């Protein structure tokens, strides 16, 4: 199991068929664009040194007030990934808000 | 004094006359929409939230 | 029968098809993260020393 690095955002809404993420800043998006498109994959934490693998279905950018922006993403779950690297199909438990999300190297 | 334990993996291609008679039911991971629908059309005590767990079920989890 | 300890939230809605709960603080949440996930169960009071059993289908953090 390799390293993952800094996260990008965190969770705000969970469900059996949907998960939503919010992104912290812009520069991170400007940098990670190529790895934030539809179809691609994401890693999420689920407690007890585990990880969940997910796919993307939609992106959005909202305008903020006091130009500046705030970015949102949707997802869909697939399966689980243990600490070693073993992939398993179908998830047993799900994550919750304030949990981090990482990019897929 | 005679009972059955019918089994299958694509139930949509089976005589429904017989399914109709089964009282207790069991299920595991399902992915084919057609089977999802044909099942949900029949199960007595199926809530809504439950119906959305099938695809996300692990191995052994039933 | 046993003691349950301390509550974590309150009610803000009621209906035969839904119930909604709100949370007191962020620390109680940070603490009992590992028991509010989907599929879990809860307990609610309804007067008269009774209790109601409910499940979970959705969480949010506004």
């Amino acid at each position: 199991m390799p390293d993952l690095g800094t996260p990008i955002g965190s969770v705000t809404d969970s469900s059996p068929s949907l998960i939503r993420i919010e992104i912290s800043s812009a520069e991170d998006f400007e940098k990670y664009k190529s790895m934030l498109g539809v179809g691609q994959y994401l890693l999420v934490a689920s407690g007890n040194n585990l990880y969940l693998l997910a796919s993307i279905t939609g992106v959005r950018a909202t305008h903020v007030e006091r130009g500046n922006f705030r970015f949102q993403i949707d997802t869909q779950p697939i399966g689980t990934l243990s600490e070693d690297g073993e992939f398993s199909r179908g998830s047993h438990s799900l994550p919750v808000p304030t949990e981090y999300a990482y990019v897929t190297p | 004094g005679v009972t059955l334990m019918v089994v299958s993996q694509r139930p949509s291609e089976v005589s429904e006359t017989i399914f109709s008679q089964c009282s207790n039911f069991i299920s595991l991971r399902l992915t084919n929409a057609v089977d999802q629908t044909y099942v949900k059309s029949l199960l007595p005590d199926l809530s809504a939230g439950l119906g959305d767990l099938l695809p996300n079920l692990a191995q052994g989890e039933f």
